[PDB]
């Protein structure tokens, strides 16, 4: 270990912001996190975003300042998440002190996605989990869906649950702060997003029951989580499987007509968090000899279903340094080596062909034809080596 | 509350810098996520190289003398990896304002100087004193008041990677200059090695581009190597002939200036060029383009300058005097919201500046063009862009005009056929 | 009589002009009815000259009808010798002038002025702009230039800028530069910034560059022919070709193929991560032949966005575009009407139209993004900056001219449609 | 008797459709005219203004009855494509002159079977017989003969003048309140003024040379007065009118403190300007006798040269008599002397149909365009206050520039 790569808790703001509607995502520190917030943005900033960036005593006293300072730009908040920084845990800014001492209609909830504890996609992580806490329990037997997937796809995910046979849904991720998702004990829960680690821990620490999660990536990563969500519901397997089969088709016959030219393929996975599922993603389909899948924070859990089914050949090593994984992935040489960071575009200099996380994370690949186009984006850089070598 | 900032936080400045030298690196303790701007420079301004700034990213099990154990692991495991020419340290400050610089192994390299080393001020800079206490330190400390070479020689002083088409100013000057038969050393600051650096003796006075970066490395220049700089800028028709003049004074030689290719004052002079005449602009960027091309338009463009405001306000008397120069005020606030404020007010006709007051005026219906740094990909070009001398004056007609022909096109289409 | 509400290439008079107003020393008096004259402020105000074109018409009226309007022909002709005293005259016609059978050769040719007399009688009513151009250049050549002793080093006349035309100004310079740098001499730049001397000096050389195909393959042709100077095929338009140009001129002059890349950031500012969005997008590609020709290697080959539909407007050079198309297994729309152009990109509806300034406005029209990588425009694409579209730096500009429209659109888009 | 720099009277179209927005302007010609058109609306060519602006093939060169049966069938398609003209426009060009196509006679063919949906009127702009804005004076001067007969007594406003020009000048005149106003450009039928022998031709534009004989020969009246151009120019013309209907002057000096005084105070509000500078006006609008006068008398105007397409006596008359006697009414001028007599005067403007603008503004001189001032408001009151701005921003130009 030593010098790492991956991007801070702060480039989920990106995703949360979009989805969830009425929210606020004020970040604080300096122009290291204003700036990449804003250049990964790109023209986010400019249309005027609903989040922020903020300018041990005296610390706190500043933070209720700025936090004060959210509430009067912006009358309109009640379900803000404020989202907490490098600077803000250096000096162990308790955003929950500010959130329920500044509470006293007016409801303000903490959140802390910082990339010296948090990494690429664990701020939706740490911010589906702040979602958690302080909401009551609920007591009856719903499938209280997680994760910030894309909406459009959110509602494929609703219709099928509900094809299914399930009671409410009331998903965590509160695109209206009306919508309240109670804690229930008997409250059984699946894992649309991999990176949930720390909110699947905290919805199983409150009381509610966790469903076992394959992740939602077409074919058998969708698959095995919808049977999990059947066989916890007791949906029928003549019922799961004929409300069910249509998408598996399309999903499958969008795959394999997007990754023609995925053929005889190397994918080295530096570390999108969605490596083991990734990976497993890029077996069937034409030639993909996967090799080191790395991840920025990685546990099996009852998350395992990836590394069950998930080959050999991928080491799976969690905790990385591109200063010597570059070198790995030089002695390797891998047809595609989708780079998360660190590195990245320079080795599509060094003549690697280089594939990026951030379009497979905020680009619609969950199940259908989400899920679909998860072969087109990985043929993206694959394409590109093909003709402007 | 800055939801979009002007420019970078003060080490991606000095990873500009260290971009365009092959070899010299920089030890900085940045978390990881202060590891997006390692892509700004293949990303942004999309190059093929990893930013020679080492980084560290000290996680939540690594808090006190972890990361001062973390520097030097990180530097040594650097040095090993390229063999760099040179070792600058410093940090993002955030755990360690001044808490962790540990040179002890950072030196004892094969690299002749150690004492390199860029030390930025806490939460009171951008991305300017990141490229210019670059200069300030990798400049003062690795190279040699060598014998001025046979031919009166030069320096390209200040153009720094990530910055405002600044490759081709580098291009566009040193073409003046041997045309002129000024010999050019080196182009110090960017695409050079830490040889040509250590060249900067060879010089007999350096050619300065721009303040942002580049006006602390010729005032340290004049003041040590003893070769004077270029106090003018080849930013417009009569600061480049003024700065010919100026080179050529302290040069010796003849002021040959390549005017052929200059079109500006003439297409300024078209009576296209007349229906401009008075149209007030406002001018919102940095200081040393706001000054030049305030200069030019209220002169010899034929626009009237009604705003010259800047977020960089350090060197704040200079400003004003291009201001009382105009007979105005300069709004030195480091805020878009004053500047959507004052365009309100004024109501102009032409924003030019950054990217950023680009997004207001198309927000704002008022035309707009880009002659500042903050910047996004688009505005560091593939072409032949240079900011600076002759061909800098004639892609500054041509830029600012082209939101003169939405402005003016758009409403004709609009008001014709409604 | 169809309902033309906008010609592609104006009359080719006005392309006649161009080679007019191109060489210092050369004055073309055109017998054009008063009010033709707007082509001057063409020439001084679309390309901004400070200098009258020297085009000097006659501008007859009602009252010079008959003989009178050649009377004033043969008044404007010796009125501008023993003016401006050109070293070499260059007489043509209007529409209007064709109308009268007016004749501007006998007449100038009787004046006896000492200096050459060029004619320039031209169709008017059956071609344009573009041909108006060519072989009034190729007619400059073949009445002055001259079969004369080789130069003692390898030269390289440069055939087919002309002065108001999409950057000719840029890529003479860019040419120039690649022939220099690799070893040969840039002979003579004709007709943009060239004489009637620099015409007889264009002999003196071992090949002659085509550039613009459409402005002077007619000339390079007639030099191969007469000259003994092999032209060369590829333009430098895009890497590929560029790379082709070098090869070739560097086989013909026998030199070292010397060519400074370090300015070349095309090939790597697409091929990399942002422009992989490039490869899939379905471009259509309208407008001036040579340069859309080009366009579309540099499209498929370095940029990645797949190529649906390409025509243009230029019909003697339909087949090269036809050709191009059918690499690509495409066909070539080789009409000159906008309104086909309209609806070819409405059945093929593109995400990046490349093509004239008429394909940008019916782009804003539609709400697709559109680039200008053609003939007729406005005073905007004429730049005063260095903007060539031929070598490694018209390569650089390429890029950049053609992904501003794509990020110009995505901005548009995803500002206030996504946020 | 050479070269001459002035448009042909196409380049009117660009203002004349703007205000009769219920009229195809559809100019028939050569490729050449088309590319004037073309240029000249620069960026209105694309959102589908009313020009048309058919060209003539080389086959539809040769003949007759081929080329009015192709009128008519690409007239028929742009009707039924574009249900919405009633008063069109087949202007004529030097192509169409040369080839001596009838514009009158396919008019009458061409309303015998459009009817009353489409009325069709026909002018010139050709370069032949026609200069830059005398193609506006021809077109008003085709709606004259056509304009509904009567015999009551009333005034007009002939000149195809802006439409706030026209606002004004009607709500400056019922402040007054003199007699029916009926403005001469008739953009729809809802406003047709009615003419006849007791009316009177109010002529606002001084290249109306045509109009004013063809409502004479409708048996009209009128108002010999300097063209309206400014604060005396129009004080003179509406004045005159006023004369002519007996209106009090109690009215005239008690309602013009807004329109008259800040006229003059506007004109006149060019301190640099032309206060004492010169001004060789080269064939551009037929309007160079009007300018000069007033800018003679209130901007303090040299007028070394008052040269012109053509002076009218009668209807410049009193204009002229504001004008002085030393600079001439050269006709026909040959813009070649007249670039030398600019080189020896020196002056600080140069006012020409300036394809030569540039080219005279890189030999120092000061250059000024009156074809944008044709297109701007210029007129009356209110408007030729920045008719002197107009004047004054060029040398504020050169000033700047040098
Ligand atoms: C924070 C660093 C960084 C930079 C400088 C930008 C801007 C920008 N980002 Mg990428 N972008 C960053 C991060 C991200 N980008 C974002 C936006 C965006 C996308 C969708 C795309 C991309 C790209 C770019 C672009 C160029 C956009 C282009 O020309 O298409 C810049 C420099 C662009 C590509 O070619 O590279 C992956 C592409 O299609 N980014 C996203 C969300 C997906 C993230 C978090
Ligand atoms: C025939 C060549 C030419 C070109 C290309 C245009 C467009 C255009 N001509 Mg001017 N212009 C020419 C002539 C004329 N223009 C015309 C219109 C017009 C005016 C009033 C104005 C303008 C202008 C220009 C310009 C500047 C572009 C701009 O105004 O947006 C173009 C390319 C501009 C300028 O100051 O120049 C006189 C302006 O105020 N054109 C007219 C009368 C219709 C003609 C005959
Ligand atoms: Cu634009
Ligand atoms: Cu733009």
């Amino acid at each position: 270990r030593g010098q790492r790569e991956v991007f801070c808790g702060l480039t989920g703001i990106i995703w949360l912001h979009r989805k969830m509607q009425d929210a606020f995502f004020l970040v604080v520190g300096s122009r290291t996190c204003a700036h990449l917030l804003q250049s990964a943005a790109g023209v986010m900033i400019f249309a005027e975003p609903r989040f922020g960036t903020a300018v041990l005593a005296d610390a706190n006293a500043e933070l209720d300042r700025e936090v004060d300072r959210l509430l009067a730009r912006r009358p309109d908040i009640r379900q803000l998440f404020l989202v907490g920084s490098c600077p803000s845990e250096v000096i162990k800014l308790d955003l929950h002190r500010a959130a329920e001492r500044l509470s006293a209609a007016v409801r303000v909830y903490n959140f802390s996605g910082s990339g010296i504890e948090t990494t690429f996609t664990q701020g939706e992580d740490a911010c589906l989990a702040s979602i958690v806490p302080t909401l009551p329990a609920t007591e009856a037997r719903e499938l209280l869906l997680v994760g910030a997937l894309p909406d459009v796809v959110e509602d494929q995910a609703v219709s099928l649950l509900t094809q299914l046979g399930i009671g409410p849904v009331r998903c965590l991720p509160a695109h209206h702060a009306a919508e309240a998702p109670g804690v229930g004990p008997n409250t059984v829960f699946a894992l649309v997003q991999p990176f949930l680690g720390d909110t699947h821990g905290a919805l199983t620490r409150r009381g509610a029951r966790h469903i076992a999660a394959p992740f939602p990536f077409g074919e058998e990563g969708t698959t095995l989580w919808l049977k999990a969500i059947a066989d916890e519901f007791g949906v029928s397997a003549e019922t799961f499987e004929a409300v069910t089969a249509a998408p598996r088709a399309r999903a499958r016959k969008a795959v394999a007509a997007a990754s023609e030219g995925l053929r005889g393929k190397s994918v080295f996975f530096l570390p999108s968090q969605l490596e083991p599922s990734l990976a497993r993603f890029l077996t069937r389909e034409c030639g993909m000899s996967a090799v080191e899948v790395g991840t920025p924070f990685l546990h099996r859990g009852i998350l395992g279903p990836d590394l069950d089914l998930l080959a050999e050949g991928p080491v799976l090593s969690e905790g990385q340094d591109v200063e010597r994984q570059l070198d790995r992935v030089r002695a390797a040489r891998p047809d595609l080596t989708v780079c998360g960071l660190g590195l990245a575009n320079p080795l599509e200099a060094e003549g690697f062909t280089t594939k990026w996380a951030i379009e497979l994370v905020f680009t619609p690949v969950h199940f259908y034809e989400q899920a679909g186009d998860l072969a087109g984006l990985f043929s993206r850089p694959v394409r590109r080596r093909a003709i402007l070598r | 509350l800055t939801l979009w900032t002007y420019e970078g936080p003060p080490h991606v400045g000095a990873m500009r810098v260290a971009t365009g030298m092959t070899g010299m690196h920089y030890v900085l303790h940045a978390p990881q996520g202060d590891t997006y701007a390692d892509l700004l420079f293949t990303m942004i301004e999309r190059r093929g190289k990893r930013p020679p700034v080492s980084y560290t990213t000290f996680q939540a099990r690594d808090l006190g003398s972890d990361t001062a154990e973390l520097f030097q692991s990180a530097c040594r495991d650097a040095y090993e990896r390229f063999q760099p020419q040179a070792i600058m340290v410093g940090s993002s400050c955030t755990a360690e304002l001044i808490q962790d610089d540990t040179g002890g192994l950072a030196d004892a390299l094969s690299l002749p100087v150690p004492v390199v080393h860029l030390e930025l001020p806490s939460y009171q800079r951008k991305e300017n004193f990141g490229a210019d206490e670059s200069f300030l330190q990798i400049c003062r400390k690795l190279a040699r008041p060598m014998e001025r070479t046979e031919k009166v020689s030069c320096n390209l002083l200040g153009p720094t990677a990530l910055g405002f088409r600044h490759r081709d100013d580098i291009l566009e000057v040193t073409r003046l200059l041997e045309g002129m038969g000024i010999a050019v050393n080196a182009v110090a600051p960017m695409g050079a090695s830490p040889a040509d650096i250590a060249r900067l003796g060879a010089a007999h006075f350096n050619v300065l581009l721009y303040p942002e970066t580049g006006e602390s490395a010729a005032r340290w220049a004049e003041k040590t190597l003893k070769q004077p700089y270029t106090k003018t800028v080849p930013i417009g028709v009569g600061a480049t002939r003024d700065f010919v003049a100026e080179v050529a004074a302290l040069a010796g030689v003849a002021p040959v200036a390549d005017d052929s290719r200059l079109r500006q004052p003439w297409w300024s002079a078209s009576v296209d060029s007349t229906y401009l005449t008075g149209k007030r602009v406002f001018l919102f960027g940095d200081a040393t383009h706001v000054i030049a091309a305030a200069r030019v338009a209220r002169d010899e463009m034929g626009f009237e300058v009604v705003g010259m405001g800047c977020y960089n306000r350090e060197f704040a008397r200079p400003m004003r005097a291009a201001a009382k120069g105009y007979g105005l005020e300069a709004l030195v606030t480091d805020d878009y919201l004053e500047v959507e404020e004052a365009i309100q007010a004024l109501a102009p006709e032409l924003i030019l500046g950054t990217q950023m007051e680009r997004h207001i005026a198309k927000r704002l219906g008022i035309p707009c063009a880009v002659i500042s740094a903050p910047v996004h990909v688009q505005d560091f070009p593939a072409r032949y862009s240079p900011q600076m001398g002759f061909e800098g004056a004639n892609v500054l007609f041509d830029t600012w005009i082209h939101p003169l022909t939405m402005g003016l096109e758009e409403h004709l289409l609009t008001m014709f056929r409604e």
